[PDB]
């Protein structure tokens, strides 16, 4: 759907969960 | 799910708990793509070397659940099954090669903070992210070793080379697996377990911060043994036959 | 079995 894979707790309000970073960091 | 953490709240808005209606119990995981739609692995409803073959009145899916064993009062919320779609080429006998299967509820389900679907990728967002070393994140209530969690289980894994994925076991592997782990040299460790099954392996693509589900929770030889792998069904190699379903069963 | 049983109706 148009608004999939944006969590209503977290991309909704600009919050990030504690280990997404963890991923993002492994995207080189 | 070995060596992982709790899960924050609202943090797997997609997870689903197929859940067995009588002996009430957990069977798998699986994910919510659609108002309507739930995503699972076929061997959590086909597997005939374990005499199991469920029907949709057998089961329901239980959506927006944190706490494994605990009614969910206010939040999450219980969805009969209208059908269940299994992949005409399951390969149950031998691999578990395209391990999937779609179940469409009965009526749709009310999204709200705990209770959102995920997105399935794109041939350029797979292209992009399925790469050796990036990191997924699977989800579950399944098993904290091989041979119980209170609340919902998250572990980060990374992507592991198909060489290595292959020298890893002795079973055939296929074009619609991935695996994921650490390497016994990397320390860090973590896997799914038995009832994580079903269940999603995401990523959050860095060019949209969309969370796309890349894999499905598959098999293992044990959980988390060093110089074994995870194996995920590539969801991305299979989109086809997903598009098809929903495009002919809305 | 350690699971809450779950509201009659959707049984
Ligand atoms: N232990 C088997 C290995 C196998 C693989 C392919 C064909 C036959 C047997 C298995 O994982 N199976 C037997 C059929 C169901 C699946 C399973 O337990 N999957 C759950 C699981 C556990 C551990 C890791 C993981 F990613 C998934
Ligand atoms: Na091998
Ligand atoms: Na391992």
């Amino acid at each position: 759907e148009a608004d999939c894979g944006l969590r209503p707790l977290f991309e909704k309000k600009s919050l990030e969960d504690k280990t997404e970073r963890e991923l993002l960091e492994s995207y080189i | 799910i070995v060596e992982g953490s709790d899960a924050e709240i609202g943090m797997s808005p997609w997870q689903v708990m197929l859940f067995r209606k009588s002996p009430q119990e957990l069977l798998c995981g699986a994910s919510l793509i659609s108002d309507r739609w739930v995503l699972t692995a076929a061997h959590c409803l086909l597997y005939p070397p374990w005499d199991k073959n469920f029907t949709e009145n057998d089961l329901l899916v239980r959506i927006g659940k944190h706490s494994r064993t605990r009614y969910e009062r206010n939040i999450e919320k219980i969805s009969m099954l209208e059908k269940i779609y299994i992949h005409p080429r399951y390969n149950w006998r031998e691999n578990l090669d395209r391990d999937i299967a779609l179940m469409k509820l009965k009526k749709p389900v009310a999204f709200s903070d705990y209770i959102h679907p995920v997105c399935l990728p794109d041939r350029e967002t797979a292209a992009s992210l399925l790469q050796a070393g990036y990191k997924g994140r699977v989800t579950g209530w399944g098993n904290l070793k091989e041979t119980q969690p209170s609340v919902l289980q998250v572990v980060n894994l990374p992507i592991v080379e198909r060489p290595v994925c292959k020298d890893s076991t002795r079973i055939r592997i296929t074009d619609n697996m991935f695996c994921a782990g650490y390497k016994p040299d990397e320390g860090k460790r973590g896997d799914a377990c038995e009832g994580d099954s079903g269940g999603p392996f995401v990523m959050k693509s860095p060019f949209n911060n969309r969370w796309y589900q890349m894999g499905i929770v598959s098999w293992g030889e044990g959980c988390d043994r060093d110089g074994k792998y995870g194996f995920y069904t590539h969801v991305f190699r299979l989109k086809k036959w997903i598009q098809k379903v929903i495009d002919q069963f809305g | 079995g350690d699971f809450e049983e779950i509201p009659e109706e959707y049984l």
